[PDB]
């Protein structure tokens, strides 16, 4: 019978390599284009130096590492493993968002 | 007399009188007044003071104030404090 | 034969001093050189300020029958607008105390 | 030219890869939805400033440096990228 | 039998009285002695402008009410009423400190 | 002329009272010490600072104004006492 | 007829430039006037706070067997500093990713 | 043709063989390296500038540094820092 984890294990051993590794998680041509997307909306025509399209997805990656850190202290404190919406609006809100 | 302290009361009490007649001021909320518009003043004049240095300008401008306005002041009201911001400029370049 | 000394608040039509403003940016040490137009667009934009939140504090002493604004509707009135909220959510009212605001959960049914 | 539904190009296992970074084990259906809006938001105002600080600066191209001055102005303060 | 209120409802008159109230909740002098022991530890025989000790007690008024501003949320979050000191170090680690 | 125990001078209806302004509906009864050492830390922040204001300036009076300013530089600005 | 030019930085005996952080400070416009003794204090504090986080960050290298020293190391020696960890409460280094810090609820077993 | 733009590297790199004879450093972490001793300086230098203000003094010397520093570094920074400093101005005056 082929090998199959318990569920978990896979997340830890995830936790442990992007913990330990520093790359980039959000694939760069689609967040390239949300922020072009965005930006659009605001002020017409704009264009991006790349080096700020990796900043904003290096400030965006570490902004949502933030906040997961804090929906993870928010659902341990709810005797919970797996974050809700309220564990967000719960950051947010105590960090004042 | 003493070395005299500025402040801010006559001013804020001439724009109460103008948007309330009837209605009256304290000495403790008039301190507050002064607290924000030192406050305000502060943050407004910080953040354009940081403009004008990333843009390496010697000089701070209605445009610097503006743009600090817009990062600061949040939506409505930053589009209308632009707009009183024109209107004040417009009326003192024409005197 | 020198003119009348006018006042720059009268002449961009404010209440707010121009003068005082532009004095303290030359004296808070802020840039080197200033703008003529940018201490009466400060100006402007506390005497705004400050003319929505006195007309929300007047409102709210109206609304408590009082006609003489105390901190209370000074910190009523920035608690109860959510954009001026969000301008100062990290500063404290001197004896404003708190806005009323009690979580459904903590009331009884 | 025209840019529609890009807040889905943020993927869903790129969503799980964050939390990953963050420390999360199990992490709900409805959070990626919600975590696109609060990133959203987040870029609407990074890039809201980012855009004054251009136009204010008469330039039509998004700099490195407006990005880190506008996470530097919101106590979010970033290094390496010229500050 | 005298008469008598159930647990919580003084509790809410009192809530709905210091919401309403505007003053100080810290007795002055005692207030006054604590801020002089913490002087002296930093610098013998300090002074004190009484505005000064006044504005200390309402700094601290407002950082404690601020305070549990964000337990009080925190412990609904947890689906509880009753404030915890896990909650205090739970709101006081997410606010940054 | 030496103080030794003023953490008790903030007494525990003081504390309730704090949480009353603060919507707390149910306090528990390990919170007030907690509390009291919380608030002792906040002032050693404070404080330190205020006095290192005072020394600063080579006065031995702590002014109001030291107090605002040590507020307003940890992002916890307090109005009604500046000037 | 002129004096050799010998620099500050060698007359306190700091790497760090004194010049250039007095030049810096006179065109950052921060005040009127500056002591000559400021800049040297200023690079003293900023050289040892460098040679103390480069210490930092060369242990954790070694630590990882590296001779070059990587953003993921100054994450590493910047979070498990407490006073660093104050300094630094609320900046973001660039690729340095997160200090490996799994709460133990989150352990099996 | 190019124009010369203004780092931090030789300093750092100095210090990091000071510290460390056989430890390298990637080019990254020299960026890094710039934007630490930049924000820094900032802080610093705005609170120097704001107790400079706060007693209504115009002169930056080495004691309103030194209270920012006691100020801004917690603990045993503070300390150390004082004593590198009062080091450095120490040689600075005898030479």
């Amino acid at each position: 019978k082929p090998h199959r984890y318990r569920p978990g294990t896979v997340a830890l051993r995830e936790i442990r390599r992007y913990q330990k590794s520093t790359e980039l998680l959000i694939r760069k041509l689609p967040f390239q284009r949300l922020v072009r997307e965005i930006a659009q909306d605001f002020k017409t025509d704009l264009r991006f130096q790349s080096s700020a399209v990796m900043a904003l997805q290096e400030a965006s990656e570490a902004y949502l590492v933030g906040l997961f850190e804090d929906t993870n202290l928010a659902a341990i404190h709810a005797k919970r493993v797996t974050i809700m919406p309220k564990d967000i609006q719960l950051a947010r809100r105590i960090r004042g968002e | 007399k003493r070395s005299r302290k500025e402040s801010y009361s006559v001013y804020v009490y001439k724009v109460l009188k103008q948007v309330h007649p009837d209605t009256g001021i304290s000495s403790k909320a008039m301190g507050i007044m002064n607290s924000f518009v030192n406050d305000i003043f502060e943050r407004i004049a910080g953040e354009a003071s940081r403009l004008a240095h990333y843009n390496k300008r010697s000089t701070i401008t209605s445009r610097e104030i503006q743009t600090a306005v817009r990062l600061l002041l949040p939506g409505e009201l930053a589009k209308h404090a632009v707009s009183e911001g024109t209107k004040a400029v417009t009326k003192y370049t024409s005197a | 034969a020198r003119a009348k000394a006018k006042t720059r608040s009268s002449r961009a039509g404010l209440q707010f001093p121009v003068g005082r403003v532009h004095r303290l940016l030359r004296k808070g040490n802020y840039s080197e050189r200033v703008g003529a137009g940018a201490p009466v667009y400060l100006a402007a934009v506390l005497e705004y300020l400050t003319a929505e939140i006195l007309e929300l504090a007047g409102n709210a002493a109206r609304d408590n029958k009082k006609t003489r604004i105390i901190p209370r509707h000074l910190q009523l009135a920035i608690r109860n607008d959510e954009e001026l909220n969000k301008l100062l959510g990290r500063v404290t009212i001197a004896q404003g105390g708190v806005l009323p605001n009690i979580q459904a959960v903590l009331l009884p049914k | 030219k025209v840019l529609r539904d890009n807040i889905q190009g943020i993927t869903k296992p790129a969503i799980r890869r964050l939390a990953r970074r963050g420390g999360v084990k199990r992490i709900s259906g409805l959070i990626y939805e919600e975590t696109r809006g609060v990133l959203k938001v987040f870029l609407e105002n990074v890039i809201r400033d980012a855009v004054t600080y251009t136009e204010h600066a008469k330039r039509k191209t998004v700099t490195a440096m407006d990005v880190v001055y506008a996470l530097k102005r919101q106590g979010r303060t970033l290094y390496g990228f010229g500050g």
